[PDB]
């Protein structure tokens, strides 16, 4: 198996060093929206 | 005289007009600077990771 005669390993291993940290991120998010409507008006007493 | 209270009336309602355009700009301003603070200490914070 490769070892020496008092067992130590005779070969270096690696790991392939996992992927840096993550970055994660918000946004603003709009919806459609609308505006009111007019109905008829009515006729007061007074002048303009 | 009458034209005169008249068109004083309609300028003060432009002057309230700017007033509030100038407070409006200077608050999203403001917000904006805030914005801008925060993404830069996300980036330091990943470094500091």
């Amino acid at each position: 198996h490769n070892l020496s005669i008092d067992g130590q390993p005779l070969s270096l291993a690696i790991y392939a060093e996992p992927t840096d940290p993550k970055a994660l991120l918000t946004s603003m998010v709009q919806a459609s929206q609308g505006g009111s409507a007019v109905l008829p008006g009515t006729l007061s007493l007074y002048r303009f | 005289p009458v034209m005169l209270e008249r068109t004083r009336n309609l300028v003060a309602q432009l002057t309230q007009f700017g007033t509030s355009l100038l407070s409006m700009a200077e608050h999203d301003d403001a917000d904006e600077l805030t914005t801008l603070l925060l993404q830069q200490g996300m980036e330091l914070a990943t470094q500091s990771i």
